[PDB]
Order: structure tokens, then sequence, then C-alpha cells
């Protein structure tokens, strides 16, 4: 089906204890492939994925250079903002970035993004169109300004649909085989008694690729959502996700619920009952 | 400026087995700033050989971290995560209940 | 492959 590489960074200031940390990742799908960190000693954009290490040594001095610069420019971007809003110089702030792109399920561009938070708030943002910016307030609507001269949305652009869109279909072969499958859920129930009055019913899904799935509960086919507790999907840290969602029930009650479970790899959604 | 409490959650990769190799894991996500400090415990006690993935973030903005260790689980050793960040109070500690 | 610079300033 549809794919998407995406690059996360985060710039973090420390006043009083040196430059800003910067760290990247990028990610196809749910699977990371690269890493940079600036407080680390290689300096260089590093391997986080076994199809990765084909690449070779421009590919490493290309990716490197590249990230070096944005970690440059967000530094400089971090005092920007301080400007800007005027903050004390004494407290730490927080600068991060994501951008990529979606192909579908032919490898065509479908979406591309470009888009920055400023102390986990969004500060300015490429809309949908790649051709307009979204600044969030009137510090961004100065960056606003300054792209719009500069035509950053026609560069990027140029990015998104190009290079971006090359490079995620040229992982995607050469990781294949970890990249285009489909790990469906496995399900199961457990029950655990709190008292002699009410018992939690929990369902499972395990070892699931890619992260996304919904998990729900249905008490008489009823919607549930205010009464099920739900942890967020997480990483069985072998390339598989985990989640589960749990409903308190009466004593006697357990064969009123049914557990929901709708992923790609499932043909069919899934009804679970006790 | 904002903040957000981190999500934790401490758990096996695989369904436990005693006496079977397997990993532990802390994560704790949907958190913000970035700072955050996790211990894995061993019977109260931190465990040395710990690692933890690249930082990352949802599209939401906020945070989210792996951290993990090999382990062979018996039937009396006990395990937590220990978990610090600028919105609890005081390190809050989690238990790893074999079915959570 | 990452975005290429040179990245305009806020």
């Amino acid at each position: 089906g549809s794919h998407s590489m995406r690059y996360f960074s985060t710039s973090v200031s420390r006043p009083g204890r040196g430059e800003p940390r910067f760290i990247a990742v990028g990610y196809v799908d749910d699977t990371q492939f690269v890493r940079f960190d600036s407080d680390a000693a290689s300096q260089r954009m590093e391997p986080r994925a076994p199809w990765i290490e084909q690449e070779g040594p421009e590919y490493w001095d290309e990716e490197t250079g590249k990230v070096k610069a944005h970690s440059q420019t967000d530094r400089e971007n971090l005092r920007i903002a301080l400007r800007y809003y005027n903050q004390s110089e004494a407290g730490s702030h927080t600068l991060q970035m994501m951008f990529g792109c979606d192909v579908g399920s032919d490898g065509r561009f479908l979406r591309g993004y470009h888009q920055y938070a400023y102390d986990g708030k969004d500060y300015i943002a490429l809309k949908e169109d790649l051709r307009s910016w979204t600044a969030a307030d009137m510090a961004a609507q100065i960056t606003k300004r300054k792209w719009e001269a500069a035509h950053v949305a026609e560069q990027q652009r140029a990015y998104l649909e190009g290079t971006c869109v090359d490079g995620l279909r040229r992982y995607l072969e050469n990781g294949k085989e970890t990249l285009q499958r489909t790990d469906p859920p496995k399900t199961h129930m457990t029950h655990h008694p709190i008292s002699d009055h009410e018992a939690t019913l929990r369902c499972w899904a395990l070892g699931f690729y890619p992260a996304e799935i919904t998990l729900t509960w249905q008490r008489d086919g009823e919607d549930q959502t205010q009464d099920t507790e739900l942890v967020e999907t997480r990483p069985a840290g072998d390339g598989t996700f985990q989640k589960w969602a749990a409903v308190v029930v009466p004593s006697g009650e357990e064969q009123r619920y049914t557990c929901h479970v709708q992923h790609e790899g499932l043909p069919k959604p899934l009804t679970l009952r006790w | 400026m904002i903040q957000r409490t981190p999500k934790i959650q401490v758990y096996s990769r695989h369904p436990a087995e005693n006496g079977k190799s397997n990993f532990l894991n802390c994560y704790v996500s949907g958190f913000h700033p970035s700072d955050i400090e996790v211990d894995l415990l061993k019977n109260g006690e931190r465990i040395e050989k710990v690692e933890h993935s690249d930082l990352s973030f949802s599209k939401d903005w906020s945070f989210y971290l792996l951290y993990y260790t090999e382990f062979t689980p018996t039937e009396k050793d006990e395990y937590a995560c220990r978990v610090n960040h600028v919105t609890l109070s005081q390190p809050k500690i989690v238990k790893w209940d074999r079915d959570m | 492959n990452y975005t290429p610079g040179p990245g305009i300033r806020f």
C-alpha cells in the first residue's frame, strides 16, 4: 500500500552548558534507518537499519553534510526565536522539525511535509498544496515573509516531489523484506479479577507491523471509548508493535463485551469474545 | 512554553517464560520537554546494561523513547522501571506485571 | 535522503 519517509529533528538549548544539542532521525514508515547526534563522537550520519548499510561513501558524505548544515541552521533559529519573543537566555528552549513525503501503492508522490515547532507548539508549516505557509503567531509571520521572499516553498516542493520520492522508492526496494511486509496482530484476551464485584477484560494485539491499529471494546454492540483504558502503541524492540485495550466488567457480565481489531494485515476486522 | 507528562509502560518483548531469554522494555511517550531519566530495576536495584532508542517524536510533537535490556525472567525476580521528568513531583516507579 | 541546503533562517 502507501509508504512514508520522515525525518524528525530536535534541537535543545542548554544555557551555561555550551551549544544546543541536535538529534535527527530518519524513518521509512515505522522503521528507523538513520540518526545524527551533534553530541556523538562520529559527527556522521549513522546507519540504524541493515538495508541502509549498502549505501556507499558518497551517500554518507552527502547526508552528513546536509544534516550538519541543518544542525547549524537550527542553532541559529533558536537564537532568532529568543530575540523574536524576548525570552530570557537563562531558559532552555526546544526547536523541532519534521519533513518528508508519502507515496501511493504505485510509488507516485502523494503528499509532502516541511514543518517546525517551537517549545512544543506549531511555529510554521508548509501547507498541503506545497505553495504556501501557515504561521502560528506574529513571530512566525516574520519568518513566513522571509521564506516567501526567498522562495523556500518552491525549493522544498522540488525536494519533496523529487529527491524525497526517489530516496523513499530506493529504500523500499533495497529493504523490501523488512519494509514491504505486513505482520498481522496476534490477538488474545486476559481476565483479571479486581474484586468479587468487578474484573478487568484486556484485549491484546501483539507482533504487528506497521504500527497503525484500531483496538476498541463494545458492550452490547455499543461504543465504550470513554470507559476503555487504551495504552499507547508500543514497540516490542524486534520491529513489531504491541497494544492493549481494557474494560472493567461487572461480575458475570463478561459476555456482553466484544473486542474489535482493525489492521492492514487483517483481510477482515476481527471480533473477539471472552 | 508547554509541559506534557510521560505515559510510562514497562513490559517484556515476548510473553514471559521463566528461564527463557527475553527483553525488558520501558517505553515512555507523550512527554515534553525532552529531558527524561529512566532506569530499569531488578529487585529494587539499577540494571547496568540498559540501552535506549534515538530521540524521536509523534505527530503532536510529543517525544517517545524506548529503554531496553536482555533479561531472563524467573518466578521470584521483581522488575520495574523508574522514571523522572520535570512534570513528575518525584521519580515514578512502575512495577513489571507480566500481564500489564 | 535529507533535505538539501541551505536553510533560510527564521
